[PDB]
């Protein structure tokens, strides 16, 4: 709700926590040491 | 694919799904904040307000490293009736470099569990851990040794369901999640025995089916394969499969080595199937032993396939389980893989498959000394893989032919759960897990028809809710 966005924005809270687990994401093929592997993501989180 | 459908039923994974923070109930009696006393902890103060405000009172319980299996018992009897205890000794604690399983928090947690057992108190115990486990590969485990506490906790609840409450994970450094959730978490009627509090909520550990679309990527055994404990079945069948697949070099290493019952036959089989197979009587516990072993690896072939399989085990009963005991009971795997990890941090390994067991995957009586070791292996894979380093921590079920985890516990669980897995499909499961580079697969043939009345009978848990055919 718009009033809940203010105490995330006025006290300096970052919403970047991690990737979602509700959605049934693989989360294991998303992360491999090789940065050019097809099917992998580079960010280890984000506001979800 | 049709033959990999069995592999799909073989492999599962541990995923932390957002669960409820528990139903907050006004507690009574007292809730002890059991911890150390070397450093002043704002963590103890974050728990203090929560429990005084939850209805009970807060009393400190200082526990020292191997201070005694009884001291906490008469302390609990002196304070009186207790409705539960918060173990805050596993927060912001560094790993003693002597041994991962010599972690003081593990030893004192075991001593405290047995102190409750001998004190006739019957109160739940919640071990607060500082990012000991990850809610997913998007988070890094700060200490894999702290995951040994998680594994032994999963085992403990199968022994004393009233004494064990569970584990409550919190982020590294931050204490806000404690104040926000602990009061509802410890008194929660949801039934979660595995809790991870993060800035985005509360996550419960769950078993979830791992899909196997048979990704076209193929892992090959090219290079020498450092099969720790290769003579043993857990390493033996893996070495046989490596030789079958076309491994150019094979490097079975174990303390028994050439003096093993079956070393020569195994070496002959690998030479017939593969090529350039060598068995070596070398210790894996010593860092310098592994250092000079890797230095003695011929420069003609690089090392990229460290397959750690060595593991020692005599008994896993909690009544005598102390952390120093676990340290010497399973030093082959923890110190061994730690040494190998620190050695190969400069090596371009295409595979560092850590061979753990189901003891850290789910609880198993008689495997309470095995679990902590297997759990360090799981955490190490989560971390080395969260690092730009290669990893995999397959938790094999009851191996069909091996004998290291195949003891009384194996034949016991054979009739109410996990059954023997044929190596001819377990090897394909390992190949499939290396095809996606899975961080921590769990290869097991558990039948939930008998597992439901043998795992959830003593403790109704949500851990196995995400498996669809786990209802029956």
């Amino acid at each position: 709700t718009p009033e809940e966005f203010w105490e995330l924005l006025s006290e300096g809270r970052d919403a970047v926590a991690g990737l979602p687990t509700d959605r049934g994401w693989d989360l294991d093929s998303l992360f491999h040491p090789d940065p050019t592997r097809s099917g992998t993501a580079h960010q280890r989180g984000g506001g979800f | 694919s049709t033959e990999v459908d069995e592999v799909s039923a073989l492999r599962y994974r541990i995923e932390w799904r957002p669960t409820g923070a528990g139903e907050p109930a006004r507690l009574d009696g007292t809730w002890l904040v059991a911890k150390y006393a070397g450093t002043a902890d704002e963590t103890s103060t974050a728990a203090r307000e929560a429990l005084e405000s939850a209805g009970a009172r807060v009393r400190e319980l200082v526990v020292d490293a191997r201070c005694g299996r009884d001291e906490l018992a008469e302390r609990l009897r002196s304070v009186g009736e207790v409705a539960g205890v918060l173990s805050l000794l596993a927060v912001d604690e560094a790993e003693p470099e002597e041994a991962p399983l010599a972690l003081a928090s593990l030893a004192d947690t075991l001593s405290l569990v047995q102190a409750m057992v001998s004190a006739e108190l019957g109160c739940p115990l919640w071990t607060v851990t500082e990012s000991a486990v990850a809610t997913g590969p998007f988070e890094r485990v700060r200490n894999a040794a702290h995951g040994a506490l998680w594994g032994v906790g999963r085992v403990i609840a199968l022994e004393n369901p009233a004494v064990w409450g569970g584990l409550v994970d919190v982020p590294a450094g931050s204490v806000a999640e404690l104040a926000r959730h602990l009061a509802a978490v410890v008194s929660g009627g949801a039934g979660e025995d595995q809790l991870a509090l993060r800035a985005d909520g509360v996550y419960g550990r769950r078993w979830v089916r791992a899909a196997a679309p048979a990704t076209d990527d193929e892992w090959k055994p090219t290079g020498t394969v450092l099969v720790t404990g290769g003579t043993g079945g857990v390493g033996g069948q893996i070495a046989r499969w490596l030789a079958r697949r076309g491994a150019p070099h094979l490097l079975l290493v174990s303390r028994s080595g050439p003096d093993a019952d079956g070393a020569g036959e195994l070496v002959a089989e690998l030479e017939a199937l593969g090529a350039r197979t060598t068995v070596a009587a070398c210790d894996v516990t010593d860092r310098e032993s592994v250092r000079e072993l890797l230095g003695g690896i011929g420069d003609d072939v690089p090392l990229s396939a460290v397959f750690h399989a060595a593991a020692t085990l005599d008994d896993g009963t909690v009544d005598t389980l102390t952390g120093e005991r676990i340290e010497r009971a399973s030093r082959a795997k923890v110190l061994g893989a730690r040494n190998l990890h620190e050695l190969t941090r400069e090596l371009d390994l295409t595979a560092f498959v850590l061979f753990s067991s189901f003891a850290s995957a789910f609880g198993a009586p008689g495997l309470g000394g095995y679990a902590p070791g297997n759990a360090y292996l799981d955490g190490l894979a989560q971390q080395r893989r969260s690092d730009g380093l290669p990893a995999t921590a397959v938790a094999w079920g009851t191996w069909a032919g091996s004998g290291m985890a195949e003891g009384p516990v194996a034949d016991r669980f054979r009739r109410h759960g996990v059954i023997e897995m044929p190596p001819e499909t377990a090897c394909r499961a390992l190949q499939n897990a290396l095809d996606r580079a899975e961080v921590c697969p769990i290869v097991i043939d558990v039948r939930w028809d008998r597992f439901l009345l043998a795992y959830t009978a003593q403790r109704p848990t949500r851990l196995f809710d995400e498996i669809d055919d786990a209802r029956r």
